RNA sequence: GCUG
DNA sequence: TCAGACTAGAGCCGCTG
DNA sequence: CAGCGGCTCTAGTCTGTCCAGC
């Protein structure tokens, strides 16, 4: 939330982001701007590249290609605002190796 | 062996960070720590004695790679 | 005290013509404008003019920057053969990533183009 | 506004293990960083790595 | 200027203080210079565009 | 005038000699180094010194590779060049079996003539130069470094030393004036020798694209 | 609207 | 509020046939 | 004598304008 009245918390702006890049601090930038804000998991079907739910893909009517991806929630939100605009972000996922 | 002998600042930060997380998760400590209750302090002591069980794999832009042991790299 | 010689300062925007009038030493005339220098002398002279002009402006206000920073900025603006700005238009010619482009300016248009 | 623009454009550049500066796509911006390979934060002199008169006296 | 002889024989020994230099000092000088050069190189991984961006912006 | 007009026909010819010497065509040092008074001896006033046929140069020959390889430098009298002037130039080139020519136009070239130079033939390549560009040898300008056109056996070492592909090198346009001067084409690499602030040098490379 |  | 560097149009004249 | 075509020119329009707090 936004501030002191609402026990809101503090903002890591676009300028503080530019500072941390210049230190090469890749994991701290991941901790601050993902883990301690909006960490989430989505089911992604590797066949159609769309998001699914509960390990089920309604588009394919199958259960075998679905996988879990660690994603910021604001990006999941973006990936559902864009589909309603009919801009489809079809993902492709490799293994983490 | 073309890559710099000296360990980079970025390499030291990650090696200490992974080692501290490993020590904080009950890994064996090779430094006989004396009165240390903080994983990051224990990890830094290990680096000074050059006894950290981690190998740094340096990937060249083309895709070729060279592996340097933490002990082999000079620490400044 | 050692010498007295007259240089000619031209407030205008045709470098090629001033390089070609009888009695101007064309090998040693310069311009502020990177677009004129690019059109007349090519990308590598334009690259040096970005270095010279940023460093001139910094020194006048008493700032100092190591030359390696203004060097990298100029190499970034000229590596594709044309002097590309740090504007949204230059960044769209340098950067391939949709989400990088959509996270700066024109956030709607880049996302519909990637869909098309 | 200027700072936002410059950073968005230059954020990607990284100095590589083969002593080159490359974009994220793998194109070359510079074959060696700054011509010398040297770090601005380490300059004991005016843009130069050492000052020999001072070092010999030390 | 002072008529010093390189064999070290000249009687007012204080003359050898004027521009003194010893082999040990030459050895330590060359090692200090060579070390300071190697440690002044821009280390691989450095986010060198973000330093460039902020150094012109500030 | 007449003093000023001959001055151009000397400086342009001198620059054309310098361009031919840089491009590897064989020009004698007497042609390369001339004086306006020596030029006056061959021709003096604007009437006697005629731009259209008097100064035309087919002397240049690529001694390094082909004695037959030859270049015609043509200065058209008309300020804007039509295809008709280009067609007369092409017929002269077709008979001699020469494949390269330079056309030195005085003010410009008409659009339909410019289109012809793209498509007349890949085996008959002609380069437009404005004379206002040739009054100053840009390879001797203080802001322009030394450019050196690299051999294929050296490009294959550049790409091996860094483990690059060609399309990761920096680019230079063929429209670039230094690219026109050396007459380089797409897929050639130029070495560029930038001067340092110190006595040293920095070497960089660009790809024509 | 003001503080930063 | 203040550009600002894109995107079509309206031509224009003159060779281009 | 007529028709492309690029130039050239209006001008039209959409696009920005620091970080944050209360
Ligand atoms: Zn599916």
């Amino acid at each position: 939330t936004e501030g002191r009245s609402r026990d809101g918390g503090l903002r890591l702006g676009e300028m503080e982001r530019d500072c941390l890049i210049g230190y090469g601090a890749s994991m701290l930038l991941l901790e601050r701007l993902m883990i301690s804000s909006d960490a989430f998991e989505v089911d992604v079907c590797g066949q159609c590249g769309l998001l699914g739910y509960s390990g089920w893909c309604h588009y394919c009517k199958s259960s075998c290609h679905v996988s879990s991806l660690r994603i910021p929630y604001a990006c999941k939100l973006l990936f559902q605002e864009l589909q309603s605009m009919n801009i489809i972000p079809r993902l492709k996922l490799s293994k983490y190796n | 062996r073309i890559t710099t002998p000296y360990m980079t600042k970025y390499e030291r930060a990650r090696v200490l960070g992974t080692r501290a997380l490993q020590i904080a998760m009950c890994a064996p400590v090779m430094v006989e720590l004396e009165g240390e209750t903080d994983p990051l302090l224990i990890a830094m002591k290990e680096l000074k004695a050059r006894k950290i069980p981690i190998i740094i794999r340096r990937y060249l832009p083309d895709g070729s790679y060279e592996d340097w042991g933490v002990d082999e790299l000079i620490i400044t | 005290s050692g010498k007295e010689k007259y240089k000619l300062l031209v407030e205008g925007d045709n470098l090629r013509a001033v390089m070609a009038t009888h009695g101007v030493k064309g090998t040693r005339t310069t311009s502020n404008n990177t677009y004129e220098v690019e059109k007349t002398l090519g990308i590598e002279a334009a690259r040096t003019t970005i270095i010279n002009e940023i460093q001139y402006t910094m020194v006048n206000h008493g700032m100092s920057i190591d030359r390696r920073h203004v060097m990298l900025l100029s190499d970034l603006m000229t590596y594709k053969g044309e002097v590309l700005g740090i504007t949204r238009f230059g960044l769209a010619k340098m950067k391939e990533s949709v989400l990088m482009l959509a996270s700066f300016e024109k956030t709607a248009d880049h996302l519909f183009d990637a869909a098309y | 506004y200027m700072q936002r623009r410059l950073v968005k454009s230059l954020e990607d550049l990284c100095s590589q293990y083969d002593l080159t500066v490359r974009s994220s796509t793998g194109d070359i911006i510079q074959f060696i960083y700054g011509g010398d390979g040297l770090d601005p934060a380490a300059m004991e002199g005016k843009d130069e790595p050492l000052e020999f008169k001072r070092v010999l006296d030390n | 200027k002072y008529g010093i002889n390189d064999n070290g024989t000249t009687e007012p020994r204080v003359l050898y203080q004027l521009d003194r230099i010893t082999p040990t000092q030459v050895e330590k000088f060359l090692e200090t210079c060579r070390d300071k050069y190697m440690r002044a190189q821009m280390e691989p991984g450095s986010a060198v565009g973000a330093l460039c961006a902020q150094s012109i912006g500030e | 005038d007449d003093e000023e007009e001959t001055y151009r026909l000397w400086k342009i010819r001198k620059t054309i000699m310098q361009l031919c010497h840089d491009r590897g065509y064989l020009v004698t040092q007497d042609e390369l180094d001339q004086t306006l008074e020596e030029f006056k001896a061959q021709s003096g006033d604007k009437p006697s010194e005629g731009r259209p046929r008097r100064t035309d140069l087919t002397v240049l020959v690529a001694h390094n590779d082909d004695p037959t390889d030859q270049m015609f430098v043509f200065f058209p009298e008309e300020p804007k060049v039509g295809i008709k002037t280009i067609k007369v130039y092409c017929q002269r080139m077709q008979e001699e079996n020469i494949t390269r020519a330079l056309i030195v136009v005085q003010q410009g070239m008409t659009p339909s003539a410019k289109q012809s130079l793209v498509d007349m033939a890949p085996k008959y390549i002609l380069e437009q130069f404005l004379q206002q560009e040739l009054l100053i040898n840009i390879t001797e300008h203080e802001l322009v470094p030394e450019h050196v056109v690299m051999t294929k056996e050296e490009v294959t070492e550049l790409l091996a030393r860094y483990k690059l592909r060609e399309n990761q090198l920096p680019r230079i346009q063929a429209g670039d004036p230094v690219a026109r001067y050396f007459g380089i084409k797409r897929g050639q690499v130029v070495k560029i020798i930038r001067p340092s602030e110190t006595a040293g040098r920095y070497i960089t490379y660009r790809l024509v694209q």
